[PDB]
Protein backbone atom coordinates (compact mmCIF):
# COMPACT_ATOMS: atom_id res chain seq x y z
CA UNK A 1 0.00 0.00 0.00
CA UNK A 2 1.75 2.82 -1.40
CA UNK A 3 1.05 6.52 -3.02
CA UNK A 4 3.20 8.76 -5.04
CA UNK A 5 4.15 12.31 -4.53
CA UNK A 6 5.11 14.46 -7.68
CA UNK A 7 6.84 17.38 -6.79
CA UNK A 8 8.37 20.50 -9.07
CA UNK A 9 9.91 23.51 -8.94
CA UNK A 10 12.67 25.86 -10.97
CA UNK A 11 15.76 27.66 -10.48
CA UNK A 12 17.12 30.86 -12.23
CA UNK A 13 20.52 29.49 -12.52
CA UNK A 14 22.44 26.43 -12.77
CA UNK A 15 24.52 26.24 -9.58
CA UNK A 16 24.91 24.37 -6.56
CA UNK A 17 23.35 26.37 -4.19
CA UNK A 18 20.33 27.42 -6.40
CA UNK A 19 19.68 23.88 -6.68
CA UNK A 20 20.00 22.43 -3.23
CA UNK A 21 17.88 25.65 -2.38
CA UNK A 22 15.42 24.61 -4.59
CA UNK A 23 15.29 21.00 -3.75
CA UNK A 24 15.18 21.13 0.07
CA UNK A 25 12.56 24.06 -0.91
CA UNK A 26 10.37 21.19 -2.33
CA UNK A 27 11.10 18.27 -0.41
CA UNK A 28 10.20 19.91 3.02
CA UNK A 29 6.85 21.49 1.57
CA UNK A 30 5.75 17.96 0.03
CA UNK A 31 6.69 16.22 3.33
CA UNK A 32 4.67 19.01 5.52
CA UNK A 33 1.65 19.28 2.97
CA UNK A 34 1.12 15.55 3.21
CA UNK A 35 2.09 15.38 7.17
CA UNK A 36 4.73 13.60 6.90
CA UNK A 37 6.12 12.92 10.22
CA UNK A 38 9.17 11.16 9.69
CA UNK A 39 11.41 9.57 6.93
CA UNK A 40 10.40 6.47 7.87
CA UNK A 41 7.09 6.34 6.21
CA UNK A 42 8.78 7.00 2.47
CA UNK A 43 9.94 3.79 0.42
CA UNK A 44 11.87 5.41 -1.58
CA UNK A 45 12.47 9.06 -3.27
CA UNK A 46 13.48 10.14 -7.14
CA UNK A 47 14.38 13.08 -8.77
CA UNK A 48 14.31 14.72 -12.43
CA UNK A 49 16.53 17.34 -13.55
CA UNK A 50 16.30 18.67 -16.82
CA UNK A 51 19.67 18.83 -19.41
CA UNK A 52 20.51 22.42 -18.78
CA UNK A 53 20.99 21.40 -14.91
CA UNK A 54 23.98 19.65 -13.79
CA UNK A 55 26.03 21.52 -11.65
CA UNK A 56 24.79 19.69 -8.52
CA UNK A 57 22.73 16.45 -7.31
CA UNK A 58 19.36 16.47 -5.56
CA UNK A 59 21.06 14.02 -3.35
CA UNK A 60 23.67 16.08 -1.79
CA UNK A 61 20.76 18.29 -0.80
CA UNK A 62 19.06 15.03 0.38
CA UNK A 63 21.28 14.33 2.71
CA UNK A 64 22.18 17.50 3.88
CA UNK A 65 18.26 17.45 5.95
CA UNK A 66 18.66 13.72 6.96
CA UNK A 67 17.88 11.48 4.58
CA UNK A 68 20.57 9.33 4.49
CA UNK A 69 17.95 7.16 5.78
CA UNK A 70 15.85 7.54 2.35
CA UNK A 71 16.73 5.79 -0.79
CA UNK A 72 17.76 8.39 -3.25
CA UNK A 73 18.12 8.42 -7.32
CA UNK A 74 18.35 10.88 -9.91
CA UNK A 75 18.04 11.14 -13.86
CA UNK A 76 17.48 13.57 -16.60
CA UNK A 77 13.54 13.98 -17.49
CA UNK A 78 13.21 14.18 -21.54
CA UNK A 79 14.88 17.50 -22.88
CA UNK A 80 11.77 17.99 -24.64
CA UNK A 81 11.72 21.42 -27.14
CA UNK A 82 9.98 24.34 -26.03
CA UNK A 83 9.26 22.68 -22.53
CA UNK A 84 10.11 24.37 -18.81
CA UNK A 85 13.69 24.99 -17.99
CA UNK A 86 15.36 24.32 -15.67
CA UNK A 87 12.87 22.29 -13.67
CA UNK A 88 13.77 20.31 -10.51
CA UNK A 89 10.56 17.21 -10.51
CA UNK A 90 10.04 14.72 -7.69
CA UNK A 91 8.34 11.71 -7.52
CA UNK A 92 8.56 10.40 -3.29
CA UNK A 93 7.16 7.07 -2.10
CA UNK A 94 5.14 7.11 0.66
CA UNK A 95 3.78 3.80 2.48
CA UNK A 96 0.18 5.05 3.51
CA UNK A 97 -3.09 4.43 2.50
CA UNK A 98 -4.25 7.86 1.98
CA UNK A 99 -6.61 8.01 -1.24
CA UNK A 100 -5.26 9.35 -4.09
CA UNK A 101 -7.27 12.32 -4.25
CA UNK A 102 -6.05 13.28 -1.08
CA UNK A 103 -2.03 13.42 -1.63
CA UNK A 104 -1.02 16.95 -2.19
CA UNK A 105 0.89 17.76 -4.84
CA UNK A 106 3.61 20.63 -4.85
CA UNK A 107 4.41 22.52 -7.82
CA UNK A 108 6.41 25.44 -6.82
CA UNK A 109 8.18 28.63 -8.67
CA UNK A 110 7.71 28.98 -12.23
CA UNK A 111 6.92 25.18 -11.82
CA UNK A 112 3.23 25.67 -11.28
CA UNK A 113 2.70 25.69 -14.83
CA UNK A 114 3.24 21.81 -15.17
CA UNK A 115 0.13 21.82 -12.12
CA UNK A 116 -2.30 19.44 -14.20
CA UNK A 117 -5.47 20.99 -15.07
CA UNK A 118 -8.28 19.39 -13.73
CA UNK A 119 -10.29 19.65 -16.96
CA UNK A 120 -7.58 19.94 -20.07
CA UNK A 121 -8.79 18.05 -22.93
CA UNK A 122 -9.78 14.64 -21.78
CA UNK A 123 -9.91 12.71 -24.79
CA UNK B 1 29.99 34.75 17.34
CA UNK B 2 28.65 36.85 14.06
CA UNK B 3 25.37 37.56 13.69
CA UNK B 4 22.85 37.93 10.68
CA UNK B 5 19.29 39.52 10.62
CA UNK B 6 16.61 37.67 8.48
CA UNK B 7 13.94 39.64 8.01
CA UNK B 8 10.27 38.30 5.93
CA UNK B 9 8.02 41.03 4.82
CA UNK B 10 4.92 39.80 4.00
CA UNK B 11 1.28 40.15 5.83
CA UNK B 12 0.30 36.58 4.51
CA UNK B 13 3.11 34.99 6.30
CA UNK B 14 3.23 37.15 9.47
CA UNK B 15 -0.58 36.52 9.89
CA UNK B 16 0.29 32.64 9.89
CA UNK B 17 -1.80 31.92 7.00
CA UNK B 18 1.10 31.01 5.09
CA UNK B 19 4.38 29.12 5.65
CA UNK B 20 7.53 32.04 4.95
CA UNK B 21 9.71 30.06 2.63
CA UNK B 22 11.22 33.28 1.62
CA UNK B 23 13.14 33.51 4.82
CA UNK B 24 13.85 29.61 4.91
CA UNK B 25 15.92 29.93 1.67
CA UNK B 26 18.03 32.83 2.69
CA UNK B 27 18.67 30.97 5.75
CA UNK B 28 19.48 27.56 3.87
CA UNK B 29 21.38 29.77 1.53
CA UNK B 30 23.56 31.57 4.46
CA UNK B 31 23.99 28.31 5.90
CA UNK B 32 25.46 27.06 3.11
CA UNK B 33 28.37 30.10 1.67
CA UNK B 34 29.17 30.44 5.49
CA UNK B 35 31.50 28.34 6.65
CA UNK B 36 32.12 30.00 9.90
CA UNK B 37 30.36 30.29 13.53
CA UNK B 38 26.98 32.40 12.43
CA UNK B 39 23.72 33.26 14.63
CA UNK B 40 20.07 33.93 12.44
CA UNK B 41 18.30 36.76 14.23
CA UNK B 42 14.90 35.90 12.13
CA UNK B 43 11.33 37.80 12.45
CA UNK B 44 8.27 37.86 10.31
CA UNK B 45 6.79 41.03 10.11
CA UNK B 46 3.84 42.62 7.87
CA UNK B 47 3.80 45.07 5.27
CA UNK B 48 3.70 48.04 7.48
CA UNK B 49 6.58 50.54 7.09
CA UNK B 50 7.25 51.75 10.32
CA UNK B 51 7.25 48.31 12.01
CA UNK B 52 10.24 47.03 9.24
CA UNK B 53 11.88 50.42 10.17
CA UNK B 54 12.47 48.94 14.24
CA UNK B 55 12.91 45.42 13.05
CA UNK B 56 15.56 46.31 11.14
CA UNK B 57 16.74 49.27 13.63
CA UNK B 58 16.80 46.97 16.61
CA UNK B 59 18.74 44.58 14.10
CA UNK B 60 20.97 46.61 13.41
CA UNK B 61 22.04 48.41 17.21
CA UNK B 62 20.84 46.53 19.58
CA UNK B 63 20.98 43.29 18.41
CA UNK B 64 24.20 44.59 15.91
CA UNK B 65 24.30 42.07 13.34
CA UNK B 66 26.29 42.84 10.33
CA UNK B 67 24.12 41.77 7.73
CA UNK B 68 20.35 42.08 7.52
CA UNK B 69 18.31 40.52 4.66
CA UNK B 70 14.68 41.96 4.20
CA UNK B 71 12.07 40.08 1.50
CA UNK B 72 8.93 41.20 -0.08
CA UNK B 73 7.58 44.61 -0.39
CA UNK B 74 9.72 45.49 -3.43
CA UNK B 75 7.41 45.64 -5.67
CA UNK B 76 4.86 47.99 -7.46
CA UNK B 77 1.33 47.33 -5.67
CA UNK B 78 1.24 50.05 -3.23
CA UNK B 79 1.39 47.43 -0.19
CA UNK B 80 4.93 47.10 -1.26
CA UNK B 81 6.90 49.97 1.38
CA UNK B 82 10.08 47.73 2.17
CA UNK B 83 12.64 50.20 0.46
CA UNK B 84 10.92 53.28 1.56
CA UNK B 85 11.67 52.09 5.02
CA UNK B 86 15.53 51.16 4.37
CA UNK B 87 15.93 54.98 3.38
CA UNK B 88 15.33 56.42 6.28
CA UNK B 89 16.98 54.29 8.53
CA UNK B 90 20.30 54.16 6.80
CA UNK B 91 22.59 57.01 6.35
CA UNK B 92 24.41 56.03 3.21
CA UNK B 93 22.87 54.21 -0.22
CA UNK B 94 25.13 51.60 -2.03
CA UNK B 95 23.22 51.78 -4.97
CA UNK B 96 25.83 49.02 -6.52
CA UNK B 97 23.17 46.67 -4.74
CA UNK B 98 19.96 47.14 -6.47
CA UNK B 99 21.26 47.86 -9.47
CA UNK B 100 23.20 44.62 -10.27
CA UNK B 101 20.46 42.22 -8.54
CA UNK B 102 18.09 44.22 -11.24
CA UNK B 103 20.26 42.97 -14.14
CA UNK B 104 20.81 39.44 -13.16
CA UNK B 105 17.19 38.49 -12.39
CA UNK B 106 16.28 40.51 -15.75
CA UNK B 107 18.69 37.72 -17.75
CA UNK B 108 16.08 35.49 -16.62
CA UNK B 109 12.89 37.38 -15.72
CA UNK B 110 11.97 40.57 -17.94
CA UNK B 111 8.86 41.91 -15.27
CA UNK B 112 12.39 42.33 -12.74
CA UNK B 113 12.64 46.44 -13.94
CA UNK B 114 9.41 45.77 -11.77
CA UNK B 115 11.25 46.02 -8.36
CA UNK B 116 12.46 48.58 -6.18
CA UNK B 117 15.24 46.98 -4.06
CA UNK B 118 17.79 48.82 -2.42
CA UNK B 119 20.38 48.65 0.25
CA UNK B 120 22.25 50.84 2.48
CA UNK B 121 24.51 50.83 5.68
CA UNK B 122 22.99 51.82 9.47
CA UNK B 123 26.49 53.04 10.80
CA UNK B 124 28.72 49.61 10.89
CA UNK B 125 25.66 47.40 9.52
CA UNK B 126 24.84 46.24 6.35
CA UNK B 127 21.08 46.03 4.94
CA UNK B 128 19.89 44.59 1.29
CA UNK B 129 16.64 43.92 0.01
CA UNK B 130 15.58 40.55 -1.66
CA UNK B 131 12.35 39.47 -3.55
CA UNK B 132 9.01 37.41 -2.56
CA UNK B 133 10.32 34.86 -5.03
CA UNK B 134 12.88 32.07 -3.91
CA UNK B 135 14.12 31.09 -6.94
CA UNK B 136 15.52 34.48 -7.91
CA UNK B 137 16.15 35.26 -3.85
CA UNK B 138 19.19 32.58 -4.69
CA UNK B 139 20.00 34.30 -8.04
CA UNK B 140 20.12 37.79 -5.73
CA UNK B 141 21.86 36.18 -2.76
CA UNK B 142 24.68 34.99 -5.06
CA UNK B 143 25.19 37.95 -7.01
CA UNK B 144 26.06 40.12 -4.47
CA UNK B 145 27.09 38.27 -1.28
CA UNK B 146 31.30 38.16 -2.92
CA UNK B 147 31.54 41.33 -1.61
CA UNK B 148 29.92 41.40 1.58
CA UNK B 149 32.32 39.60 3.18
CA UNK B 150 34.93 42.52 1.64
CA UNK B 151 32.07 44.63 2.78
CA UNK B 152 31.60 43.89 6.56
CA UNK B 153 35.67 43.54 7.21
CA UNK B 154 35.69 46.99 5.62
CA UNK B 155 32.99 48.22 8.55
CA UNK B 156 35.20 46.57 11.16
CA UNK B 157 32.90 43.97 11.47
CA UNK B 158 33.03 40.02 11.72
CA UNK B 159 35.44 38.43 9.34
CA UNK B 160 32.71 36.60 6.72
CA UNK B 161 34.48 32.87 6.23
CA UNK B 162 33.21 32.22 2.83
CA UNK B 163 32.83 28.61 1.27
CA UNK B 164 35.29 27.75 -2.28
CA UNK B 165 32.89 25.19 -3.07
CA UNK B 166 29.06 27.32 -2.58
CA UNK B 167 30.48 30.44 -3.42
CA UNK B 168 33.34 32.82 -4.11
CA UNK B 169 34.26 35.67 -1.99
CA UNK B 170 36.56 38.46 -3.44
CA UNK B 171 39.02 40.30 -1.24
Amino acid sequence: MVRGIRGAITVNSDTPTSIIIATILLLEKMLEANGIQSYEELAAVIFTVTEDLTSAFPAEAARQIGMHRVPLLSAREVPVPGSLPRVIRVLALWNTDTPQDRVRHVYLSEAVRLRPDLESAQL
Amino acid sequence: KAKIGIVTVSDRASAGITADISGKAIILALNLYLTSEWEPIYQVIPDEQKVIETTLVKMADIQDCCLIVTTGGTGPAKRDVTPEATEAVCDRMMPGFGELMRAESLKEVPTAILSRQTAGLRGDSLIVNLPGDPASISDCLLAVFPAIPYCIDLMEGPYLECNEAMIKPFR
